[PDB]
């Protein structure tokens, strides 16, 4: 599904700003 | 999780939070 | 430097794209 | 980590992939 | 829904090219 | 608003410049 | 001067995200 | 304002707010 | 064409290399 | 169409990084 | 060759923008 | 070519166009 896809990659980006040096995992299993 | 969460609906940078790290 | 920093956006999107469904390794 | 190995130069896809699980 | 919160992510870069030095309006209420 | 609007059909360039100070 | 140019768009993209409903003025 | 405090060195979340309506 | 080939069902990256000039 | 015209944002993006120094044509018509 | 990178990603993205319907030249 | 024309000084949305097809 492209929707889910899509979302998937606002996500990521979004995690990438409030997760600073931290990081974090992205799992979408 | 966080696809189901927040594909579905809005979720808060605080929310967000959980998410790390 | 936000130089490295606006890179970093670039290459998390570049990641999800290349990893798929297996997801990857983010420890900066 | 990767930030500097691939923000220094720029990553190919098969050097990204390493990164993947 | 979530899609509408997707779009409007691509609305403010797109009205960041259009207008330039200009700037632009952002109040979505 | 102009998430509304432009969000439920594509605004073309003219109709974005509305939104420009 | 591009590198502000492009330094320009991440910033209008995690404003978007922070300020939500909210908005804000981007004058740049 | 925010191109100068915010290009030249990051920003937080935090700080971002700041220039929110 | 690659938006209806590619817009409902997810393309690969491997797929995605078949429209490179 | 909204959904396809974002979709078509993330695909330039994708091809982008894809295709590098080859390039790629993308007209979405 | 990182700076022209990250300025080529928000260059298709404007051009993209612009040219609509009718697509656009891209090689680098 | 559009690398050394907008990448060191900003291309308007106008000189863009140039580009379409
Ligand atoms: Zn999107
Ligand atoms: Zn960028």
């Amino acid at each position: 599904f492209v929707n889910q896809h899509l979302c998937g990659s606002h996500l990521v980006e979004a995690l990438y700003l409030v997760c600073g040096e931290r990081g974090f995992y992205f799992t979408p299993k | 999780g966080i696809v189901e969460q927040c594909c579905t609906s809005i979720c808060s940078l605080y929310q967000l939070e959980n998410y790390c790290n």
